[PDB]
This record gives structure tokens, C-alpha cells and sequence, in this order.
């Protein structure tokens, strides 16, 4: 039992502490780490493996079932109604009417489109600027921009309406949702109005609010075509949620039965993820899925039955049960839809965008007797010199200020810095020294050789004058490790190939940042402070 | 297979340690002097004082392990230590949130990357033949002969064991008949094309496929 | 997370202090922030990462050539080596290899660290 | 045997959603004791159990 | 044969040009050919017959009207045209143009949108359409495949381009 509550890492520590104070703290953590790592991330590295290896075969098979064929069919079908109504857009206008034509072309102009966008800003800004207690004045602002920005909206919103076909206009999933947007702006306004508003309508009117904050990011491809397949598949992905609700409320009922009301205890009632009623199993159902504080309920109910014996404490069948199948369950739900889903998505990125640009395509000192030899073996050496610089601040004594050990490693600190600045005299000897084409400014990296010994260097500078200011210079002087991986050949290629990893997911990455400071506006709207206990 | 993949990828760990080192370093200089207690998140058992509590307490973090109470402990205002002759800092913050996200990024992407190196098995439907098969084979040779001891030799049927999974319709003859034994089995158990003219099709591949010695190939 | 969920279901209004389940329809904020961001949207990151890297790895996708089975098989052309079997000469070292080497004798060895363990 | 081909699974699915509605309500309080709510869950469930073994047999 | 020192341009639409939206495809269209070809292109409107020539009545003047304007050194309007065999009765060396929907299944939604009166008559349309969807390469000289205007219209330049 107390394995398997260190292999799911929660409540890992604890143990490790207990047996510390027991058998001293020399040795013991050997045997802890290498359960953690063994254990769970090995585990976990071939479930994920082997579903995603697996995934990989059913989304084989449904390449052959059309899905991912039949879903191009719906893009380029509702894709060429705009172009063509715009046809008759372009058509019905060959009283008098010519300001349509002016009214429609700023539509698509730049000026309008981030006008537009900047408006959004200033609807972000405004409900992003609360605060606790905000000064009185500033409620007052925040009300009037809402109410300015709620009459531009609409006014540019009507004017689309009428400059654009009012069906065409409707077919756009994106205007639809502005529309929307716009509709519960008009709530906002009505319900504040009337005063007949509610905390839950304040709560989902932000919330409209900040969705027409979505009006950013519309250029971009990548996350539509994730929002097109997501929407393709909601009759698939219903299923599978609903499946998983299913299994929680059976999960959650059973507990009710088990463990119900059966968690009153002599001690003080601190058991807020109880079973007692059916509202709140759920919550203790989820909170084990996602297993917080799974020792926490696993022990609670042993001790409701009975104490750790044999008739009772067989309880943690039904813990261990639920948490096995709740994080498979909801890996193999949440990998499949983001991952079939996601992977047909990127493949719009891929299939429709790539025939398109085809379509495009279709349609059309002194410099002599210098000495570089000997760059080979201090390749190596250079190497070990890094190495061992990097090690010699590791067993520096961080708490003793008139430190044994402070002046040793400054010996050290000394002797490699000679080192480490021969290389920089010999460094203007090879092309560059910001001359020569700045052949020295080419490469980076060799630069930040000289900005790590230059802070190195600068330490000692400002280190005669006793003064604060060199305190930020030895916490910054760490960077010595990262000059090998200028100079080694393989950790370059794992690093910019990371780096490139980065830039790949920048779109996901900035779409979850945006989504949660969504949420986080909308936490504030409803817990602006209510949270203080004496 | 998968201790292999780790192997073939020593960077992406060494990465990792680099992480962990520098992070570690970090946190022993700005959160050193922190006053150890009980009651608190830093204690006897977590500290930045020496560098493998560091890398244990950093590690502890990694695994989700509260970290948000490790963050709230390092926030300044916190009393110094009595070696000191207060402590604490506002950095915390940037310190644990940046460490979190990149090592959890970079555990991602050491397990991704080993996903990667390790796809052509972890996508291997098991029907079509594979290196077991020739692995087996190999052994029910060996048994059948011991060390390099076979060019031809052959005058028996015992080499049955070859199951469903590649007499029937005497196919079997046939293709005994058509390294030499492990090369016609791969070019012929797969039955790429069938035209009578494989072999000097495939003759014009190992050319320019390959190197070695290609004097056994064609037959 | 529980802590704070706990924290927040009691929240009674500005400037005042916990009552006991006040309102526990807040989870529903809790519940839904929870799935989206970090189910949905950290299995995207990971089922993102997966597909890039398949990508990346077939960028040498040699669709003209046939399978890649054929590719590890002729790669594989230079197997049939010797292997180490050594079939003992001395009928006395005959009988114990073969008692030794039989499937029984693994059977019963396999048994013997299972009790063992036990 | 004809009455299945009149769609009463419908019913009968319907009913098995009263059943798992008529378990949330049902609180288990801590030592045997018992609100009103609880003490009309148990007939709702006698009429569950009937109609579920009157399907079983037909089935 | 020989040109009439020009070479007629007509439009056939995607389908029968007796409804109004087959005429919107062209309307707006025509009124940029004379707005990026000044003095280069000339247009003419009429609605007889042009098949029965002889290389009814009102036919006989209407080819020679035709001619009187492609001697002035043009484009043709009418609702005689559903296909290209309808011009092929003559060798005028004419230029024509065909609006084409890739996918059957837009047609219902442009016709579901301007008016429920010939939403029903969409079997009218939509025939043409596929009548529309026959001749090979030669009698489907010119293309409109992209779907906006800007694109298309572009599109449309490039031909006029061969000899002027
Ligand atoms: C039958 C199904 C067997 C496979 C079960 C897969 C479970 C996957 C899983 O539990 O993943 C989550 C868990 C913790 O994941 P973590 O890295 O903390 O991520 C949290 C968010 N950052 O990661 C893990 O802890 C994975 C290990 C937990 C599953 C162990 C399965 C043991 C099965 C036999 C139990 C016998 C008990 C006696
Ligand atoms: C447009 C993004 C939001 C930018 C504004 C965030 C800062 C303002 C709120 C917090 C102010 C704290 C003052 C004490
Ligand atoms: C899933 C692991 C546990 C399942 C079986 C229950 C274990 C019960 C045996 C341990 C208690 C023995 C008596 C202890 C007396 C203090
Ligand atoms: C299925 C995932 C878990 C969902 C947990 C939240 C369920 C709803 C709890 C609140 C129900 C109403 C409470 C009583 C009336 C205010
Ligand atoms: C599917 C809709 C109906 C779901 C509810 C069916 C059972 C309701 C009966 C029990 C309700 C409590 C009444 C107890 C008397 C105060
Ligand atoms: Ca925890
Ligand atoms: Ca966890």
C-alpha cells in the first residue's frame, strides 16, 4: 500500500521524511528516487507510448472510414458561399444605395479591421484593470467603457450586418459568435438597467464579454483548424464525456453507500472531501481522479472501517480501483480527442493550406604566423574545464558566511578564470573580434563565452568595494555549465532542435494562456476578495 | 527496446541534468540563508544548504509535490538563519512557476523524443513479419545447425515450425525451392510481386539498395 | 486545489469571512477550469509535441520506396551468423545439459525463486 | 414476444434514469438515521424493483 | 473562318440565365471589363436568337448588328447560351466564359437565399449546371474557378491579353 502511494507520487514526500527521521537522512533517498523515477516515469512514459502508438493505428483506420476526407468537404463547402454571395454582394449593388459599396470596402480594410482589434484591447483592458478594492472612480470608468465599447460593437456589428449579406453573414461560425457576443452585451445593458440582474448573469456576462475578447487571434490558422475539427467531432467527443460522467456518478454512488456519513470522527471535522451527500461525492469522486490528496480520503475511509485490519481496511480496493481507472480512463478520452482530433486538425494546416500555395504557384591588428593549432585536444580540455568549473560552485557552503570552504573555491575561481580568459586572448587571433565582417558576431554563442567571464570578471571588479551591488554577480556567474554547449556538438543539436520545438507550440502555448486569463478574469468577477477568514 | 531508445538519446538527459543544476545552483545562493524550521515548508528535510537537498527539494517540485507551500516558505519577510551574521526573497515566484514549466517541458519532451525513436515498434500492427520472426528463425536454425555451419545442407522438412504466420498447397517446396535461406524467406514471405522475374527485379534493388558480400544474394 | 476549492466554496460576499457551504454550485467554475485548461489543453500539448515529432521524423518519408519492413529486412541481410550453443561432448556433461537445458528444469527453477519471494 | 417490437425499451430506459435520479437524493445519513425523503425512496424503489423483474420476465 | 476584327465575348453563367442570380454573377462583372479596359472593350446587350446563323426574323438583323459593331475596332449579352453547342452552330471565332460551382451542393444555398418563389424551381437551375459540366478542354476555353471576384476577375485580364 505504501509503495503504490509513492509509484502515483502524491503523498511521496511524506514517506521519505518519515523514514529520514528513523534511519537518518544518508542513504534513504536512493531508494525513494528510484522508485519515483523507475516506477511512475517509466510507467507513465509507456502508457503514453503505447496509446499514442496505439492511437496512431485507429487513426490509420480512419483515414480508410472518411472521416478526416469528409471533413475537408464541409470547409471548402462553406468557404465558397462567402466567395460566391459575395458575388451577388458585389452584384445587388451594380432611394439611393452607392454607400454601400464605401460602407463594405472599409469592412475589409486594414484601418477598420484593427480598429476593430484595438477596441477589443480596450474591452480587455478595461475588465482585465479590476482590482480588490477598487478606487471609486475607477468603477465609474470601467462602467463607461463598458457601455462606449458596447455601443461601438454594435454599431460596427450592424454595419456588417447590412453591408453584408444577412445569411451570408450568418454562415461565418465567427460572426454568428459575434453576434452572440453582442446579444449578451445588449443583456448586460437591459439587466443592469432594469436592475434585475443576478450573480450568475453577472458571472456569464463577463464571460460573454470576455469571449468577444476572441476577436483576436483570427489571422492565424493554426487553432481554427483545431476549433473546425473540434467541431466536426462534438457528436464524438459528447460520447466519450458523457462515458466518463457515467463512470464518476457510479463511482460517486457507490462511495455513498460505503462511505456514507460514515466519516465523523472524534476529531475535529476538518473532512471537507467527504461522501455525505451526493453533490459533494462527486467533488471527492474528482478530486481522487485527479489525486490531490488521494492519501488523505484512502485513509480516512480506512479509518471509517474499522481500524487497519483484515475485515476492514480492505477499503482500498475501492480507492485503488478508482484512481487506476480514472487516470486511464481519462487518458485514453483526453489523448484520443487530442490527439485524433488534433493530428486530423493539423493536417488541414498541411492539406488544404499546401494545394493552395500550389495554386498561387500555378496561377504564375595583425594577421600572420598566428597560431590556431592545438584547437583539437583543447576541444577536450576546454570540456573538462567547464565540467569541473561548473562542479567547483556546486560544493560552495551557502550558509557559512565566514565559510572554510568560501576562500578554497575562491582559489578555484581564480585559477579558472585564467584559464577560461586564455581562451579569450586567443579568440581575437581567429577571424572576427567584431572585425573582419564581424565574423565574430556571426556566433552568438562564442559571444556569450566572453559574457559569462565578463560577469566573472566583473565580480572581482566591484569586489574590493564591499558594496551590494556584487551580490546579483555571483548569482548570476551560474551560467559557466551552458558554455559547453557551444562546445560540444551534440548538446547544440539537442538545444535549437528544443528551441524549434518552442516555436511550434507557441500557437497551443498562447492559445491556453489566453484561455486562462479568461477564467482568471472571470475568478475575479466572482471571488474579488470574498475569500478572507479570521 | 525502450532502455535502447534511452541510449540513443543521452543529450536530452544531459539537458536535463543541466536544468536541475543550474536551478539548483540558483536556488543555493538567493534561498540559502532561509532559517530552517519545523511547521514550515522549509525544514531539517528541504533546504537549499547543500546541493543534493537542493537537487531533492527541486526534484520534489518536479513531481508536484506542493510546491505551491515550498514557493509560499521562500517569500521574503522570512527570518534568517542563525549562521547568518530579513532572508528571503520576492523572486520565488518566477523562480518555482519557470521551473515548473520547463521541467515539465523538457520531461515531456525526453519522453517524446524517446516516443519518437521508439515509433516503429510502438506502431507495429504484429501482423506482418517482423525481427521476431527472424529471430525465431534464427534459433530453430541454430538448433537444426551450431555455429556457421550452413550453405545448403538441406535435405529435410524438420523446418516447420514456421506456423500460419509466414504443406499448404505445397507453397512451402515451392519457395524452398526459390543468409541465402533468410534472404529468399524475407523476399518471398512478404510475396511482393509474383511475375517469375523477382529475383532479377530484386537483383537490380540490392545494388543499389546496399557493400557486402552479394555472391549468395540472388540465390 | 482542495484547499482552495474549500476556500472558495465558502465565500459569502466582499469583505466577509467563510460560512460553511455557502454555495457549493462553485465548483462548477472550479470543475470546468480544471478539465479544459488542464485535461484538454495539456493532453493537447502532449498529443501536439507527439504529432510534430512523428512529423519530424518523416521527413526522410521516401514514399517511392516500398515498405519500411523491407527497409529493416535487407538492413537485417546480413544476419545468419554463428550462434554459441556447444553441445557438450562428454556423455557426462551430456546428461546434466540436457536435464539442465530442459523447459522442466526452467519451470522448476522459476518455481523455486517464486517461493522464494514468497 | 411482439411487445418488444413496440418500443417500450424506451420506457424502460427512462426508468432506469428515475432510478439513478431517485440515488442522489437518497442521503445516507451517519447511524441509522432518517429524514422523510429517505423513508419514501424505499417504495420508489419496491415500484424500480418490480417493474425490473416484470422486464426481466418478459425477457 | 474569318474574325470579325474582333473576338465576341459572352458569358453563359452556371445555369440558365432567365433567373436573376445567374444575371448577378455577370452584372457587377461586366461593369469592371469596361473599368480596367477603357476604350479596349466594348459591350452590347440583346436577347434574340444567335444559333440560327447562316454563316427568326429578328435573328436575321441581330448577327449583323453584331457585325456592325465588331467592325468599329466586344462583348455579347443574352439568354440564348446555355452551352457552348449553342454558339458552335457558328464560326465567329468567339471568346465565351463559364461560371462554375465545383460542388452541386452551393447551388441549393445560393438559391435558397435570394427567394423561396424559384427556390422550388432549383431542378430548373440546377440542370443547367450539369449541362454545364460536359464539354471537354475545347469548348471550355476560358476558367472561373476561384470563387471571389478580385481573384477571378484577375483571371479574366490574363485572356484578354493574347492579342491585345
Ligand atoms: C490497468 C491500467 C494500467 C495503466 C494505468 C495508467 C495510469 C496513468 C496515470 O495514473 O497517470 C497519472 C499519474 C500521475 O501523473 P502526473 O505526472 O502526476 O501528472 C499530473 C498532472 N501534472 O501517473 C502515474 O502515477 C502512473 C502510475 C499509476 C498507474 C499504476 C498502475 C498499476 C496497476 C497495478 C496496480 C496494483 C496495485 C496492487
Ligand atoms: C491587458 C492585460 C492586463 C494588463 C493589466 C494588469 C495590471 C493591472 C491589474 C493589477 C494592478 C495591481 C495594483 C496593485
Ligand atoms: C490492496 C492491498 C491490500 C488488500 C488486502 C488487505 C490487507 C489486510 C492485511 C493487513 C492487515 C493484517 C492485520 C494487521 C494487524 C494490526
Ligand atoms: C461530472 C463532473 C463533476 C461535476 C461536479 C459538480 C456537480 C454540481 C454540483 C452542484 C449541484 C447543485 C448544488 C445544490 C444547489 C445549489
Ligand atoms: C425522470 C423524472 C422524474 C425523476 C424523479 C422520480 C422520483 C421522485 C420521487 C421522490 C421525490 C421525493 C418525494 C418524497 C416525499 C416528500
Ligand atoms: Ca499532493
Ligand atoms: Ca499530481
Amino acid at each position: 500500500l505504501t509503495v503504490f502511494q509513492c509509484i502515483t507520487m502524491e503523498g511521496w514526500t511524506d514517506v521519505l521524511y518519515w523514514v529520514n527521521d528513523a534511519v537518518g537522512r544518508d542513504w534513504p533517498w536512493i531508494y525513494f528516487v528510484t522508485l519515483i523515477i523507475i516506477g511512475s516515469f517509466f510507467v507513465l512514459n509507456l502508457v503514453l507510448g503505447v496509446l499514442s502508438g496505439e492511437f496512431s493505428k485507429e487513426r490509420e483506420k480512419a483515414k480508410a472510414r472518411g472521416d478526416f476526407q469528409k471533413l475537408r468537404e464541409k470547409q471548402q463547402l462553406e468557404e465558397d458561399l462567402k466567395g460566391y454571395l459575395d458575388w451577388i454582394t458585389q452584384a445587388e449593388d451594380i432611394w439611393n444605395r452607392f454607400c454601400r459599396r464605401k460602407c463594405r470596402a472599409a469592412v475589409k480594410s486594414n484601418v477598420f479591421y484593427w480598429l476593430v482589434i484595438f477596441l477589443v484591447f480596450l474591452n480587455t483592458l478595461t475588465i482585465a484593470s479590476e482590482h480588490y478594492n477598487q478606487p471609486n472612480w475607477l468603477t465609474e470608468v470601467q462602467d463607461t467603457a463598458n457601455k462606449a465599447l458596447l455601443a461601438l460593437f454594435t454599431a460596427e456589428m450592424l454595419l456588417k450586418m447590412y453591408s453584408l449579406g444577412l445569411q451570408a453573414y450568418f454562415v461565418s461560425l465567427f460572426n454568428r459568435f459575434d453576434c452572440f457576443v453582442v446579444c449578451g452585451g445588449i443583456l448586460e445593458t437591459i439587466l443592469v438597467e432594469t436592475k434585475i440582474m443576478s450573480p450568475l448573469g453577472i458571472s456569464v456576462l463577463r464571460c460573454v464579454r470576455l469571449l468577444r475578447i476572441f476577436k483576436i487571434t483570427r489571422y492565424w490558422n493554426s487553432l481554427s483548424n483545431l476549433v473546425a475539427s473540434l467541431l466536426n467531432s462534438v457528436r464524438s467527443i459528447a460520447s466519450l464525456l458523457l462515458l466518463l460522467f457515467l463512470f464518476i456518478i457510479i463511482f460517486s454512488l457507490l462511495g455513498m453507500q460505503l462511505f456514507g456519513g460514515k466519516f465523523n470522527f472524534d476529531e475535529m471535522q476538518t473532512r471537507r472531501s467527504t461522501f455525505d451527500n451526493f453533490p459533494q461525492s462527486l467533488l471527492t469522486v474528482f478530486q481522487i481522479l485527479t489525486g490531490e490528496d488521494w492519501n488523505s480520503v484512502m485513509y480516512d475511509g480506512i479509518m471509517a472501517y474499522g481500524g487497519p485490519s483484515f475485515p476492514g481496511m480492505l477499503v482500498c480496493i475501492y480507492f485503488i480501483i478508482l484512481f487506476i481507472c480514472g487516470n486511464y480512463i481519462l487518458l485514453n478520452v483526453f489523448l484520443a480527442i487530442a490527439v485524433d482530433n488534433l493530428a486530423d486538425a493539423e493536417s488541414l494546416t498541411s492539406a488544404q493550406k499546401e494545394e493552395e500555395e500550389e495554386k498561387e504557384r500555378k496561377k504564375l591588428f595583425r594577421l600572420q604566423c598566428h597560431r590556431i593549432v592545438n584547437d583539437t585536444i583543447f576541444t577536450n580540455l576546454i570540456l573538462f574545464f567547464i565540467l569541473l568549473s561548473s562542479i567547483s560552485l556546486a560544493a560552495e557552503d551557502p550558509v557559512q558566511h565566514t565559510s572554510f570552504r568560501n576562500h578554497i573555491l575562491f582559489y578555484f575561481d581564480i585559477v579558472f578564470t585564467t584559464i577560461f580568459t586564455l581562451e579569450i586572448i586567443l579568440k581575437m587571433t581567429a577571424y572576427g573580434a567584431f572585425l573582419h565582417k564581424g565574423s565574430f558576431c556571426r556566433n552568438y554563442f562564442n559571444i556569450l563565452d566572453l559574457l559569462v567571464v565578463s560577469v566573472s570578471l566583473i565580480s572581482f571588479g566591484i569586489q574590493s568595494s564591499a558594496i551590494n551591488v556584487v551580490k546579483i554577480l555571483r548569482v548570476l556567474r551560474v551560467l559557466r555549465p551552458l558554455r559547453a554547449i557551444n562546445r560540444a556538438k551534440g548538446l547544440k543539436h539537442v538545444v535549437q532542435c528544443v528551441f524549434v520545438a518552442i516555436r511550434t507550440i507557441g500557437n497551443i502555448v498562447i492559445v491556453t494562456t489566453l484561455l486562462q486569463f479568461m477564467f482568471a478574469c472571470i475568478g475575479v468577477q466572482l471571488f474579488k476578495g470574498k475569500l478572507y477568514t479570521c | 527496446t525502450f532502455i535502447k531508445s534511452f541510449q540513443a538519446l543521452p543529450y536530452v538527459a544531459l539537458l536535463i541534468v543541466m536544468l536541475f543544476f543550474i536551478y539548483a545552483v540558483i536556488g543555493m545562493q538567493v534561498f540559502g540563508k532561509i532559517a530552517l524550521n519545523d511547521t514550515t515548508e522549509i525544514n531539517r528535510n528541504n533546504n537549499f544548504q547543500t546541493f543534493p537537498q537542493a537537487v531533492l527539494l527541486l526534484f520534489r517540485c518536479a513531481t508536484g509535490e506542493a510546491w505551491q507551500d515550498i514557493m509560499l516558505a521562500c517569500m521574503p519577510g522570512k527570518k534568517c538563519a542563525p549562521e547568518s551574521e530579513p532572508c528571503g526573497s520576492s523572486f520565488a515566484v518566477f523562480y518555482f512557476i519557470s521551473f515548473y514549466m520547463l521541467c515539465a517541458f523538457l520531461i515531456i519532451n525526453l519522453f517524446v523524443a524517446v516516443i519518437m525513436d521508439n515509433f516503429d515498434y510502438l506502431t507495429r500492427d504484429w501482423s506482418i513479419l517482423g525481427p521476431h520472426h527472424l529471430d525465431e528463425f534464427k534459433r530453430i536454425w541454430a538448433e537444426y545447425d551450431p555455429e556457421a555451419k550452413g550453405r545448403i545442407k538441406h535435405l529435410d522438412v524438420v523446418t516447420l515450425l514456421r506456423r500460419i504466420q509466414p504443406c499448404p498447397h505445397r507453397v512451402a517446396c515451392k519457395r524452398l525451392v526459390s543468409n541465402a535461406t533468410l534472404f529468399a524467406l524475407v523476399r518471398t514471405a512478404l510475396r511482393i510481386k509474383t511475375e517469375g522475374n523477382l529475383e532479377q527485379a530484386n537483383e537490380e534493388l540490392r545494388a543499389i539498395i546496399k557493400k557486402l558480400l552479394d555472391q549468395v544474394v540472388p540465390p | 486545489w482542495p484547499e482552495l476549492l474549500y476556500r472558495s466554496i465558502d465565500s459569502h460576499t466582499e469583505d466577509k469571512g467563510p460560512i460553511y457551504n455557502y454555495r457549493v454550485e462553485i465548483s462548477i467554475f472550479f470543475i470546468i477550469y480544471i478539465i479544459i485548461i488542464a485535461f484538454f489543453m495539456m493532453n493537447i500539448f502532449v498529443g501536439f509535441v507527439i504529432v510534430t515529432f512523428q512529423e519530424q521524423g518523416e521527413q526522410e518519408y521516401k514514399n517511392c520506396e516500398l515498405d519500411k519492413n523491407q527497409r529493416q529486412c535487407v538492413e537485417y541481410a546480413l544476419k545468419a551468423r554463428p550462434l554459441r550453443r556447444y553441445i557438450p561432448k562428454n556423455q557426462h556433461q551430456y546428461k546434466v545439459w540436457y536435464v539442465v537445458n530442459s523447459t522442466y528444469f526452467e519451470y522448476l527453477m522459476f518455481v523455486l525463486i517464486l517461493l522464494n519471494t514468497i | 414476444s411482439i411487445v418488444e417490437w413496440k418500443p417500450f425499451e424506451i420506457i424502460i430506459l427512462l426508468t432506469i434514469f428515475a432510478n439513478c435520479v431517485a440515488l442522489a437524493i437518497y442521503i445516507p445519513f451517519p447511524e441509522d438515521d432518517s429524514n422523510a425523503t429517505n423513508s419514501n425512496l424505499e417504495r420508489v424503489e419496491y415500484l424500480f424493483l418490480i417493474i425490473f423483474t416484470v422486464e426481466a420476465f418478459l425477457k | 473562318d474569318v474574325v470579325p476584327s474582333m473576338r465576341p465575348v459572352v458569358l453563359v453563367g452556371p445555369s440558365l440565365k432567365g433567373y436573376e442570380v445567374t444575371d448577378m454573377m455577370q452584372k457587377a462583372l461586366f461593369d469592371f471589363l469596361k473599368h480596367r479596359f477603357e476604350g479596349r472593350i466594348s459591350i452590347t446587350r440583346v436577347t434574340a436568337d444567335i444559333s440560327l446563323a447562316k454563316r427568326l426574323a429578328e435573328v436575321q438583323s441581330e448577327i449583323e448588328r453584331i457585325f456592325e459593331l465588331a467592325r468599329t475596332l466586344v462583348v455579347l449579352d443574352a439568354d440564348t447560351i446555355n452551352h457552348p453547342a449553342q454558339l458552335s452552330k457558328t464560326s465567329l471565332a468567339p471568346i465565351i466564359v463559364y461560371v462554375k460551382i465545383s460542388s452541386p451542393k452551393v447551388l441549393q444555398r445560393l438559391i435558397k437565399s435570394r427567394g423561396k418563389s424559384q427556390a422550388k424551381h432549383l431542378n430548373v437551375q440546377m440542370v443547367a449546371a450539369d449541362k454545364l459540366a460536359q464539354c471537354p478542354p475545347e469548348l471550355f476555353d476560358v476558367i472561373l474557378d476561384e470563387n471571389q471576384l478580385e481573384d477571378a476577375c484577375e483571371h479574366l485580364a490574363d485572356y484578354l491579353e493574347a492579342y491585345w
